[PDB]
């Protein structure tokens, strides 16, 4: 079927630093960002492509089964929950800290 | 060395063009050129993709155009949008007997007529009205034209070729070791069906399962049988037709009283043959999933009256048969009678603006046909449940046009050779 | 391309609730619509899709027999039903608009927060 | 043995059946759809014949030219087919056509005119 | 004029080929259909003429031997006494195999010979 | 490019015949394009037949037998005059030549070869 | 009374702006075809014509 | 610019031939001609 794993559960990153989170999954993978109390928004729709209107700092790279989400120049409003999804299945996301 | 030019070379490329017809009816026949030779190309392998084939969209729009063209010179039933007075006929409550005022050939006079209407064709506002009186305009189908399918061959223009795959174990995609060349396809009878494919083409080797990408549960699964499953459909009622003059040279055909008793229409299928075809289907489907998994079956979840029931046309009359008894089983590792309903106001091709009226047919209606495939939807979320689904008619044509593809012929080439021009 | 969702509602166990969800922005017949529900402090959970053209629903084994999806065209409002509720069915419901074979959702509703 | 019957055969054996391919090139709903095909086939045939005529090869299935060129002929004519040849050499065909149009034909016309 | 030498013999009708050669090229569809049909017929005839190695020539000689099985009459009589229409029916049966012989024997082998010896 | 040698002399405008030669072939809007396509095909075919009957098949420059109205010298004609001025000047005398080549000159030559072989 | 054909057909007016007077019409053949004529004065319906 | 708009009510047909409805609309003064009716 679909086997899926989210290793970076909790992360503590500073402002302006670059961090990556690893999602392992089978099939097309999507990266979503959901602020607390708000509906999720589409960041990366195929795992390596970017969405219109999203900041250029967000990007992704796929190496084998592994997928990585990379960002640079973290903003105060850039700390929120981020999760990877494949078809119907989704795993709870990773919450960063200031 | 010196370059040279050859004008005849076997070379082809992928391109899309207009395909013409070779062979009254709703699909205009005898307007097609009367119609062979088939060439086997050896030591050639080519890739076929039936899920992006262009020959399906063209035939879909051609059949839609033929339907619209054939419904043009027929009678318009605009004076029939009127408040009916319906009463019960004494399959209880299915039929109604409705009387209403209608115009006559004189502009300043009226008449009072009556007709027998099915329950599925009327809604309430004792006063009834037709279903389409608020969304669509209804036109009557001319009795001269016949709805019976007739085979149609699709042929490519000059300079163009049609390549077909002769591989027995071929799935939806991938290279085909055995290729061949024709310029006209086989007869493809246009049949409309939502859950079970009728009067189709069988598979020589075995049951075959094809989907665009089986991991996605939003894609339908097409099953092709290797042996037919005979089905017998009948409407026991004996009907009588009437004529009503609704204007200068305009007639509306209404139903008279039923002669004899009133009985339900139905269809019969064999139990043992279906219980073996289901086993073969379960095995070929278990190929893809784990061997420990168990395969369920269930009837449709919901939707329209066209996708919840197997809908078809039986000799000019429209049937909506309930197939809940066929798809109720679980597989781990006498005959079946299917009740049916009949409707006369027909809105098809998934349009919400143009209706059609089918005139009643007098006599007893009988059809004997084969079942040569299924269209399923697997539920997503160690057991898998597969429920019948349809409603989109492009799958019906993909079931037939998976072998063929159309290619441009490019005959110019510049090869090296050891000679010079004097 | 905006999806409007109805307000929140509170009900007792063993009742029925309706959550209307309307699309006015685009060509609606060409795209599916999915429903997702999330519990507090947990990831999303798939509930199923509905075909606008034919109305064919799809639901997982857990939800089948309890939830029915329906659409009502106008000359497009999508609904949802829950026949039998329970203590653990308190969640938030989102409408999503599938637009490609990648199952990528680019439009979401405001959401309805239902308590039991 | 027939139309496109040497598709898999080697170029040397395929060059002997030029005529069978060359012969089949020319020859309400489905009332205009046939006319479109009838015009299109004639247009394509005329375009190919014009291209042959410009190069001085009109009415010749096996022409010789005056444009000079690895890829030894022994491996090309004995071990390959026309399709792989096309896939390999389709990149340079535009420059070869451009050379053939004027490098060797209009010149030949000039020398023939000035000779007499 | 057009078809003027229809009654004349074969010898005297061979000097007027150009007259027929240069005349081969509701109320809105009946003109378009004719305009495309004339082009199609002309292109078909010219293609068959060209693929025998006779393109561009009204009178071309061919190296296909002629046996007496198809027809046998004296050369003095054929070109002096009888008409083209009379000859059309006599040899109409065997035209297809003559065309088939002209297809490959006339030009194709000679084309290969010219390719090798050039 | 196309028609670029218009102002140039007939001497320098006769070296670019090919670039002009290529561009001969190349529901309200669905009927105004089919008419154009058929008209272009017909005109090209008529010109090709006219060339072919005279003995010029697939040749952009020919030489033919009939003798040669005009009194200008060859250097004068090919030195300063352009093609369009020549066409406008001699539009009257074309019809005499057109029938002269096809009727006799080629038709005779098509026979002696048959007589010779 | 009533109109003669209100039970069989529908009426369309003859549109006075047009005229019914016949005018000669030719019937001409496309390229590649010809129309043969018989100039025999005493000519029967079928048979040979010695003056085509 | 008083008098350039007029509220006009009339009788219109419905989906059903038996019965009709009474509707209204705002027209401009240039699109109405006297026959206040
Ligand atoms: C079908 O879905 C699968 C899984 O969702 C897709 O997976 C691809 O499988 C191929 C097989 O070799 C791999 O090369 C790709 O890298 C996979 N894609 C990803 C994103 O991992 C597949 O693309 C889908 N389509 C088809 C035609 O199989
Ligand atoms: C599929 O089969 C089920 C069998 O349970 C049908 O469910 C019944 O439908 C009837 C029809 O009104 C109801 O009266 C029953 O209460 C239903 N039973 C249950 C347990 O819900 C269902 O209708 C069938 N679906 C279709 C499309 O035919
Ligand atoms: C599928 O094929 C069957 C078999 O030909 C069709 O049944 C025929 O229907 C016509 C029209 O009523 C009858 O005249 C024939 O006699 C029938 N055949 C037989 C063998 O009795 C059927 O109409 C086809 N289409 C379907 C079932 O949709
Ligand atoms: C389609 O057929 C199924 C099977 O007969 C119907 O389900 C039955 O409906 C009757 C009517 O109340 C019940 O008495 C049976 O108990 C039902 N069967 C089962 C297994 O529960 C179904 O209703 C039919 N579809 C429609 C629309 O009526
Ligand atoms: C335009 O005129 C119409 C007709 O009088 C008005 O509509 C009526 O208003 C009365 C007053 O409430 C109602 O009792 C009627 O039922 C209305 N009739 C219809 C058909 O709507 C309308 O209010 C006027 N509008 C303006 C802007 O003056
Ligand atoms: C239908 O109703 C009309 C009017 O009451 C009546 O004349 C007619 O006999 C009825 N038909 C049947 C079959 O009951
Ligand atoms: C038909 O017209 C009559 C007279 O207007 C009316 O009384 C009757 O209700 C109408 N409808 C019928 C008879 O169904
Ligand atoms: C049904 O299948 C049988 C067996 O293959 C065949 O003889 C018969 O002609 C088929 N009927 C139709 C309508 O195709
Ligand atoms: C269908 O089967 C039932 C029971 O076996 C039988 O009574 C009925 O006559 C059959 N109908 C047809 C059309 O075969
Ligand atoms: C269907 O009808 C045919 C012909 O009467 C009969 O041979 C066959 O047994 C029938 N099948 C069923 C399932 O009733
Ligand atoms: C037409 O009437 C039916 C029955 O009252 C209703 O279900 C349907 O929604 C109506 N159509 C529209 C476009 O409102
Ligand atoms: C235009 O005429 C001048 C004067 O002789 C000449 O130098 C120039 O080359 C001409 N231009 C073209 C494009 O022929
Ligand atoms: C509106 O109509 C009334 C009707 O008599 C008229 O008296 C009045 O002057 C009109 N208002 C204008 C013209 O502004
Ligand atoms: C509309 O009809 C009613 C009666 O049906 C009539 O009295 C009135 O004058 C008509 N015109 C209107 C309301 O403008």
């Amino acid at each position: 079927d679909i086997q899926m794993t989210q290793s970076p559960s909790s992360l503590s990153a500073s402002v302006g630093d670059t961090v990556t989170i690893t999602c392992q999954a089978n099939g097309y993978l999507n990266w979503y960002q959901q602020r607390r109390g708000k509906a999720p928004k589409l960041l990366i729709y195929d795992g390596s492509k970017l969405e219109r209107g999203v900041p250029s700092r967000f990007s992704g790279r796929r190496w084998g089964q592994e997928y990585n989400l990379t960002i640079n120049n973290l903003q105060p409003e850039d700390i929120a929950t981020y999760f990877c999804q494949v078809y119907e299945f989704v795993v709870p996301g990773t919450r960063l800290d200031l | 060395l010196w370059v040279t030019v050859y004008y005849g070379v076997p070379v082809w490329k992928d391109a899309e063009t207009t395909l013409f017809c070779a062979s009254h009816n709703v699909w205009a026949t005898h307007a097609c050129v009367p119609t062979p030779q088939e060439i086997h190309l050896e030591n050639v392998t080519e890739e076929f993709n039936m899920w992006k084939n262009n020959m399906v969209e063209q035939m879909h729009t051609d059949i839609i155009s033929l339907w619209d063209q054939s419904l043009k010179p027929c009678v318009k039933l605009t004076p029939l949008c009127v408040t009916l007075q319906c009463t019960n006929v004494t399959m209880r409550g299915e039929l109604k007997n409705c009387s209403f005022n209608m115009t006559t050939e004189l502009r300043d006079k009226k008449q009072k007529v009556y007709s027998l209407f099915y329950r599925l064709d009327v809604v309430q506002i004792k006063e009834y009205r037709l279903i389409n009186c608020n969304t669509s305009a209804i036109t009557q189908a001319c009795p001269k034209v016949s709805f019976e399918p007739i085979p149609i061959h699709y042929c490519a223009p000059a300079g163009f070729a049609i390549l077909k795959c002769k591989d027995k174990k071929f799935n939806g995609t991938g290279p085909c070791p055995s290729v061949s060349t024709v310029q006209c396809t086989h007869g493809i009878k246009p049949v409309v069906s939502t859950q079970l494919l009728l009067n189709g083409s069988l598979a020589e080797e075995e049951v075959m399962i094809r989907s665009e990408n089986i991991t996605n549960n939003a894609k339908n699964i097409l099953v092709q049988f290797n042996t037919p499953v005979q089905i017998n459909c009948t409407r026991p009622n004996n009907n009588t037709r009437k004529s009503i003059r609704i204007g200068p040279g305009q007639a509306f055909y209404a139903t008279g009283d039923i002669i004899g008793d009133i009985r339900q229409a139905h269809c019969n299928v064999s139990k043992a043959t279906w219980n073996e075809t289901l086993g073969k289907v379960v095995k070929q489907l278990r190929k893809h999933f784990g061997n420990n998994t168990i395969i369920r079956f269930a009837n449709s979840s919901g939707g329209d009256l066209e996708v919840t029931t197997h809908s078809f046309n039986c000799g000019g009359e429209f049937f909506y048969c309930n197939t809940s008894g066929l798809f109720n089983s679980t597989w781990i590792s006498d005959s079946i009678t299917l009740p049916c309903r009949i409707k006369q106001i027909i809105n098809m091709w998934q349009r919400i603006g143009q209706a059609m009226y089918a005139p009643p047919i007098q006599g007893v209606i009988r059809c004997v046909s084969n079942i040569t495939g299924l269209i399923l939807t697997r539920d997503g979320g160690t057991t898998e449940t597969f429920r019948p689904g349809g409603g989109d008619m492009r799958d019906n044509w993909r079931s037939e046009l998976y072998k063929y593809k159309v290619v441009k012929i490019e005959p110019l080439g510049v090869a090296p050779t050891r000679c010079k021009r004097r | 391309v905006q999806l409007l969702q109805s307000g929140a509602a509170v009900t007792k166990p063993g009742a029925s609730v309706r959550v209307s969800c309307e699309a006015s922005g685009y060509n609606i017949r060409d795209y599916f619509i999915h429903w997702w529900r999330q519990a507090p402090g947990q990831g999303l959970q798939w509930v199923g899709w509905i075909n606008p053209k034919t109305g064919q629903p799809n639901n997982p084994r857990q939800f089948q027999g309890r939830v029915s999806l329906t659409r009502h065209a106008s000359w497009f409002s999508f609904y949802m039903d829950l026949k039998a509720l329970r203590s653990d069915d308190t969640a938030v419901y989102f409408c999503a608009r599938q637009r490609s074979d990648y199952w990528d959702f680019d439009v979401w509703g405001s959401g309805t927060q239902v308590t039991v | 043995l027939g139309f496109l019957g040497a598709a898999g055969s080697t170029m040397g054996a395929a060059s002997m059946t030029l005529t069978v391919q060359a012969r089949n090139l020319l020859s309400t709903v489905w009332g205009i759809k046939q006319l479109q095909a009838r015009v299109l086939a004639v247009e394509r045939y005329l375009r190919d014949q014009q291209l042959l005529g410009i190069w001085g090869c009109s009415g010749k299935l096996i022409c010789c030219t005056n444009v000079p060129w690895n890829r030894n002929l022994s491996e090309i004519w004995d071990n390959m087919t026309w399709l792989q040849w096309d896939k390999e050499i389709s990149n340079y065909t535009q420059i070869i056509y451009g050379l053939l149009e004027e490098s060797q034909n209009q010149q030949e016309k000039n020398e023939q005119d000035l000779l007499a």
